[PDB]
């Protein structure tokens, strides 16, 4: 439960990194994907992390595919930052930091919304927790880096 | 086989309002959880909780 | 020669000679175990068989020989010309001046244990140095106890106490018995209280003698005395006995140690504590030029109280 | 016949940490000067102090004070010689001078053990009839004494020719030279030969007497130790503290140095060390101190000498704790600790240490003036400076000067020419012995581990049992003292859990970016808020750079470690 | 000969070590070379003595019959029998067999020893929040490889990211164990959770403490040592408590800190070493090492203990099996 944290720390670090990289001179996407980073949780809290992926996917279709989502395509702050949120979360719960790591993700690279949609309660479960997680670190490099 | 004692009370407790036996501020969500036995994840009310309460009213 | 393995269940206390009375003076330091103490287990045992021929009851010593003892994980204490620059510790050879064999200027001698095999290149002499990460040292563990009043359930007045125990995984101990059976006894034990604090250790015992003892060095005028347990006497007197025991004089000789070790003990006979004993520590090496070529035996008892498994020196070789 | 002497005596250490209470500490180091002293009066009296290379012996207050004769004020009370010697002496007269050398030290020893017999008997040390004294002083006894301390001596001769190639890679290191020739090579061939000739003395000693040991060193036998049970011979001593031969010396040593100097150390025992915590002492006396003298006369005359307690320790509440005069004097004490706050109980140890004959005697000087003179002029009056014999020093300190005054050495020791040190912070309450060989642990074992070494190690052992350690550079203490993090910290632990807690759990590569969120997390006008922020992170990453560690974790881990250690509101009040 | 101690934790359990390095405030006992929560074999021994000194003085220990300890006291150390009772209603000596049992009080002490070494309680199972079967019995290779030396003296291979588990911790078809937030996959195996079951009988009995060993199984997780490193020293409960000035009604000044307490479901084990019986003169009934021995296993099999800190707010209670 320790080397998890650490996993989601590396993540948090980088994707927010990337961030602050593509959009140095821009702060007005840097103050989006910050602002809805705090406000993820909550969605999540108040309606579950089905209708909060659900919700993200309304900012962007054919299929539900994380990895077809390009944020820098998008006209303003508000599109680029949510395709940005949206992408760094799946990625996360699909993939991990990779396969080269101890955490590669939970739902085996299938899109998380897809998952939810065709495994266990438990499965969604530990999914939501993980998310929760992911975004508490998140918040965290944001609030210190953007 | 426990001696130490030599009779015992049940308290049964029924809320009326919510209740809300905090542990503490966390970084999560969730700011203020309530008590929750760790290893099984229900809700308790630690007898240091519980016996502050009895202590104050008797 | 019978090999005795003690595997202790948790924690060992081997005290420190200082007072330890509850009410008053409430600390307790482990040293390393002294052979006389593991002697002194085996010798309580035999007491309690029935077998009170072989342990010399009221005696310094019993009938048997403990040849010495050793812990393991099997290591032993870093040579005293062993010398800790940066991050190895480093070998450092005699030299000589005025005539006399002496240790040259190499830095400050630094603690540590290492393992039965180092111990071995070391003396073959073909030793030079120890990574820092293989020297090792002993875990100590502090516990922190009280004493309760019998009703109330608090702390009675002024008891407090401290205890600073050893955390060791093994300790070997070499046996010679002149036929008082005592491999026999130990085998109908499966544990003895070993140390303070009524701890106990798990016994095993083989018939075997360990490969150390049975090391073939060669002859050569310049050999080498590891001292593996602490040993009792003058230098001198120590040194005589070792021209003795090989037939060979000696035309020189260099005493590399440290601290001497403060032996005393209590005495379970008289009730009483033992009379302080000083003692060439563990660790130390006695450098030797014999005047001619000695083949240098693997292992030889020097010194005072041998039987409790004191004077254990290891052959080895230098240049 | 020019000859190069070499005096060394041991033990140092070991004696010195058989230390029950203060004075005890005190005259140990003491008393191993004074017995250089007498060593090194055997050849001035030959060749004059000029001929002693080292210790510089002309500014030396024993010299002063012991030889010369003049008067000498309070700081004869340190010990300031150490504990080897060189000397150049003629070849004819070095085998008699290490005969007399050896005499002096033991007749020096027998004749003060003779006094703290007497001494000891006549003020109640021992609860024995004067008829006993004979007893005490039968050959069991004075062989303790006699063999106690061994004085190894060897010399070289500087006359002597010799091939210096081959003489270097004997030892293990025109072609002819004589011998002064390689001079600073000779000094450290001569340390070798010295410690040759302490292995063959100093393992000698003679077997001792079934019985009870000494409560302060426990492994010599005690006085009257062989001739009764435990019980009998605690009630027999002061304290029911039994002391051999050599801790009766080391009690009676302080009477000794107040007869023949008129001196006596200032701070008594640690707490009287721990008390100048923020003037706690001095600011109570003044309001408080009369009355509280009186109360404790109240409950007993035995309490108070000179119109003070005869225990400092009688500032603490619990001391009178562990029937109703003591009730009234507890609910005084308990009053004033509300109003000008809860007494001192830590205070610290300072133990530090450093990592052409003419050349050799400049030296010596500056050795000389650093250990005699700027040493004590650091320490001064603000806590109790025990030793200082050149490159090393051992001070007992209140928790509140023990970093200033380090450091203040370091700098001073820096300008002179680097040290290593260790600080331990320890409850009064704590066995001396034990808290000595800590800080002496932290020195070796710690401090000079660290790969460059120049380190200070600062250890707080608190009394329920936690022992936090912290190694840091010595620029860490002046960046600290400085900065706004000192101030706001001071002005918690909170922000030093979560940051310890968690560390482990932060990446690699992003360490800087989590303390950047910690410190927006924990340190908060808006205006002011972000100026706070801005200058704390800089200041700890400031600090992190001298903060010793291999990696960034463990320098976050060790820094955080040190500011646990000086916000323990229990350890600072 | 000994008698092995089952500890089964049936409410939070504090320990308390004021030695040990943690950030927490009131940390509980730990063993120094493995991390491992552990209770001293002294802070047990001091907890079997006090609930025998008890038994004892209200004549309710039986060795078959009823133990009066008086009377025994008097066929015993005869003329000095009045003296030493006198001690014990003085509260500076223990009652007879107490006293055998497990020394005598600290007045008495050079008198004899205690006949029995009480070992340390190590820990063997650890309960960790489980998504499926609510919780699992957590243990290590290196837990298992002391539990079978301790045994049989006194008579397996895991990365990381495995587990051997029982079937009610398996999500159906994944081959996953979830402990707490963190994923193991299941390692197949076939014997080696079979077996340390039936360690468990051969040393506590069919009856796991109330339950049947074979429910037990189903639930058994062994995981990795640096997993279970992690989780005994991570997942033990961190509880923050106050003290509240009502006059105010507000946290008191120096009214807050942590503690920390090992969970309930936590199964332990000590070995009782047992010498023999040291004192002079003893009744025949109880003058051996087997007698000491049984009398040791009837006084606290099934028996309930409180051991720890806390006993007032309902810490440490724990069930035996002997
Ligand atoms: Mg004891
Ligand atoms: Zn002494």
């Amino acid at each position: 439960i320790r080397e998890i944290e650490q996993e989601r720390a590396s993540f948090a670090f980088k994707v927010v990194s990337d961030i602050k990289d593509k959009y140095s001179q821009n702060k007005k996407v840097q103050g989006k994907y910050s602002s809805y980073a705090e406000k993820a949780p909550t969605i999540i809290l108040n309606n579950g992390l089905g209708a909060t992926l659900a919700f993200f996917l309304s900012k962007l279709i054919d299929d539900v595919d994380y990895k077809s989502i390009n944020p820098e395509s998008f006209g303003n702050a508000e599109n680029i930052a949510y395709a940005f949120l949206y992408k760094h979360l799946s990625t996360w719960l699909a993939e991990g930091n990779g396969k080269d790591s101890a955490f590669s993700g939970l739902t085996n690279g299938e899109d998380p919304l897809k998952y939810i949609m065709e495994k266990t309660a438990i499965d969604v479960a530990i999914s939501t927790e993980e998310a929760l997680s992911i975004l508490n670190w998140i918040k965290k490099f944001a609030k210190a880096m953007l | 086989m426990f001696d130490m004692f030599e009779k015992a009370v049940v308290f049964g407790l029924y809320s009326i309002t919510p209740v809300h036996a905090g542990s503490g501020a966390e970084l999560s969500v969730i700011d203020l959880p309530i008590q929750r036995e760790r290893h099984t994840g229900f809700p308790v009310i630690w007898g240091q909780s519980l016996k502050g309460v009895l202590r104050s009213r008797f | 020669m019978i090999e005795v393995t003690f595997t202790p269940y948790d924690v060992l206390l081997f005290r420190e000679s200082r007072p330890f009375d509850a009410g008053s003076e409430s600390v307790a330091r482990s040293i390393i175990p002294l052979p006389q103490t593991v002697a002194g287990a085996i010798r309580t045992l035999l007491f309690y068989k029935g077998l009170k021929n072989c342990v010399g009851v009221g005696e310094e010593e019993p009938e048997f020989t403990l040849v010495g003892i050793a812990i393991g994980t099997r290591i032993y204490p870093l040579p005293f010309n062993i010398i800790k620059s940066e991050k190895f510790y480093k070998v450092v050879n005699p030299g000589r001046f005025l005539g006399k064999l002496i240790l040259p200027p190499k830095g400050k001698y630094k603690s540590g244990y290492v393992t039965e095999s180092i111990l071995e290149k070391y003396l073959k002499g073909e030793l030079k140095e120890v990574e820092e990460n293989k020297v090792i040292r002993i875990e100590k563990e502090k516990r922190i106890g009280i004493k309760l009043s019998r009703e109330k359930k608090v702390v009675e007045e002024g008891m407090l106490y401290t205890v600073e125990f050893l955390r060791i995984e093994k300790i070997y101990a070499w046996i010679e018995d002149p036929g008082c059976g005592i491999k026999d006894i130990l085998s109908s034990y499966e544990f003895l209280t070993l140390g303070g604090e009524s701890r106990v250790a798990f016994v095993e015992v083989d018939d075997k003698t360990p490969d150390i003892f049975n090391r073939e060095l060669g002859s050569t005028k310049k050999a080498l005395f590891y001292f593996s347990t602490p040993t009792i006497g003058k230098v001198g007197e120590i040194v005589q006995e070792l021209e003795k025991r090989l037939n060979a004089k000696i035309d020189d000789y260099l005493l590399v140690s440290s601290r001497p070790t403060a032996i005393s003990g209590w005495d379970m006979h008289e009730k009483k504590p033992k009379g302080t004993k000083f003692a060439i520590p563990p660790g130390s090496v006695l450098f030797v030029e014999f005047k001619e070529e000695v083949e240098v035996p693997p292992y030889i008892k020097l010194g005072k109280l041998k039987k409790l498994g004191y004077g254990l020196a290891l052959g080895g070789i230098w240049e | 016949d020019p000859t190069l002497l070499r005096i060394k005596i041991v033990p140092v250490q070991p004696f010195i940490a058989n230390s029950r209470k203060q004075l005890d500490l005190w005259a140990s180091s003491h008393l191993l000067s004074m017995l250089m002293y007498k060593a090194l009066e055997v050849i001035v009296d030959k060749f004059g102090p000029e001929h002693v290379i080292y210790p510089s012996l002309r500014d030396q207050p024993f010299f002063l004070k012991f030889y010369l004769g003049e008067n000498i004020g309070d700081e004869i009370l340190v010990a300031n010689l150490p504990n080897k010697a060189l000397a150049i002496v003629s070849g004819k007269e070095a085998e008699k001078i290490e005969e007399e050398i050896k005499k002096r030290i033991r007749d020096f020893l027998l004749q003060l053990y003779r006094e703290a017999v007497d001494w000891a008997v006549e003020n109640g040390v021992v609860k024995v009839d004067r008829s006993e004294k004979d007893s005490m002083l039968k050959e069991a006894y004075l062989k303790i004494v006699r063999e106690y301390f061994t004085v190894s001596i060897t010399w070289v001769s500087l006359s002597e020719k010799e091939d210096i190639y081959q003489v270097t890679e004997n030892a293990g290191l025109s072609r002819v030279l004589e011998r002064i020739a390689i001079y600073p090579l000779l000094v450290k061939i001569l340390d070798s030969l010295g410690e040759r000739k302490v292995t063959e003395e100093r393992f000698e000693k003679s077997e001792q007497l079934k019985g009870w040991k000494c409560h302060v060193c426990g492994e010599n036998l005690a006085i009257f130790g062989d001739m009764y049970d435990h019980d009998n011979l605690k009630s027999l001593w002061l304290d029911e503290e039994p002391l051999c031969p050599m801790c009766l010396i080391k009690r009676y040593y302080p009477v000794w140095i107040r007869s023949k100097t008129g001196q006596k150390i200032r701070f008594e025992s640690v707490v009287d060390v721990a008390l100048l915590y923020k003037n706690w002492r001095k600011i109570f006396d003044e309001k408080y101190g009369k009355d509280l003298v009186s109360k404790a006369r109240e409950v007993s005359e035995d309490f108070v000498k000179d119109n003070m307690l005869v225990d400092s320790d009688l500032y603490y509440s619990s001391t009178w704790e562990s029937e109703e005069k003591v009730k009234e004097v507890v609910d005084f004490l308990n009053a004033a600790y509300k109003e000008i706050g809860n007494p001192p109980k830590y205070y610290a140890i300072l133990v530090m240490d450093g990592d052409t004959p003419q050349v050799h005697v400049a030296i010596s000087q500056a050795l000389a003036n650093f250990s005699i003179r700027e040493v004590r002029s650091v320490v001064k009056d603000e806590g109790l400076l025990i030793y200082a014999g050149g490159d090393d020093v051992l001070a007992i300190l209140p928790v509140d000067k023990a970093l200033e005054v380090a450091y203040k050495i370091r700098k001073e020791f820096g300008k002179s020419f680097k040290l290593s040190a260790g600080i331990l912070i320890v409850h009064y309450k704590h066995p001396l012995y034990d808290a000595l060989e800590k800080a002496r642990d932290l020195l070796n074992n710690k401090a000079k581990n660290v790969p460059g070494k120049d380190t200070l190690a600062i250890g707080l052992l608190k009394r329920s049992g936690s022992y936090y350690i912290s190694l840091v550079g010595w620029e860490l203490i002046r960046v600290f003292y400085n900065s706004e993090l000192r101030k706001k910290l001071l002005e918690g632990k909170r922000f030093i859990y979560h940051v310890l807690r968690e560390v482990d759990t932060w990446p690699k590569v992003g360490i800087d970016e989590m303390l950047k969120f910690e410190v927006i997390r924990h340190i908060r006008n808006k205006e002011e808020t972000k100026e706070l922020r801005e200058k704390i992170y800089g200041e700890i990453k400031d600090l992190l750079e001298h903060v010793r560690g291999n990696n960034e974790v463990e320098k976050v881990r060790g820094l955080f470690t040190f500011l646990k250690i000086i916000t323990d509101a229990e350890v600072f009040p | 000969k000994a008698v092995v101690f089952g500890l089964y934790s049936i409410t939070p359990v504090h320990a308390g070590s004021g030695a040990e390095l943690s950030v927490i405030d009131l940390p509980i006992q730990r063993e120094r070379h493995t991390g491992f929560p552990v209770i001293w074999g002294q802070s047990l021994k001091g907890v079997l003595r006090s609930r025998f000194r008890q038994l004892e003085l209200d004549e309710k220990i039986e060795v078959s019959q009823k133990w009066k300890w008086k009377e025994k006291t008097k066929e015993v150390l005869k003329e000095k029998a009045d003296e030493f009772i006198k001690k014990v209603e003085e509260r500076k000596r223990d009652p007879l067999l107490t006293e055998i049992v497990f020394g005598p009080a600290t007045d008495g002490a050079s008198e004899h020893a205690g006949a029995v070494s009480v070992g340390d309680a190590k820990i063997l199972l650890f309960p960790v929040r489980s998504a499926k079967g609510v919780f699992a019995f957590v243990t290590s290779p290196i837990v298992i490889q002391r539990l079978k030396e301790d045994f049989e003296l006194v008579s397996v291979e895991l990365s990381n990211n495995e587990t051997i588990a029982g079937n009610a911790l398996i999500l159906n078809g994944e081959n996953k164990v979830i402990l707490e937030d963190i994923v193991l996959k299941v390692k197949s195996d076939s014997n080696v959770i079979e077996n340390l079951v039936e360690v468990l009988k051969t040393l506590f009995g069919d009856n796991f403490f109330g339950k049947p060993i074979e429910s037990i199984k189903e639930r058994i997780a062994i995981v990795s040592d640096d997993v279970f490193k992690s989780f005994t020293r991570f997942s033990t409960e961190i509880v923050a408590r106050v003290r509240i000035d009502a006059e105010k009604g507000t946290v008191a000044r120096g009214g807050l800190w942590y503690e920390e307490f090992l969970p309930s479901d936590t199964l332990m084990y000590s070995l009782i070493a047992v010498g023999s019986p040291k004192k002079e003169n003893l009744p025949k009934e109880v003058d051996n090492t087997q007698k000491i021995v049984n009398v040791l296993k009837v006084t606290f099999n099934n028996a309930f203990l409180q051991i720890g800190g806390d006993e007032t707010v309902g810490k440490g209670f724990v069930k035996v099996r002997a």
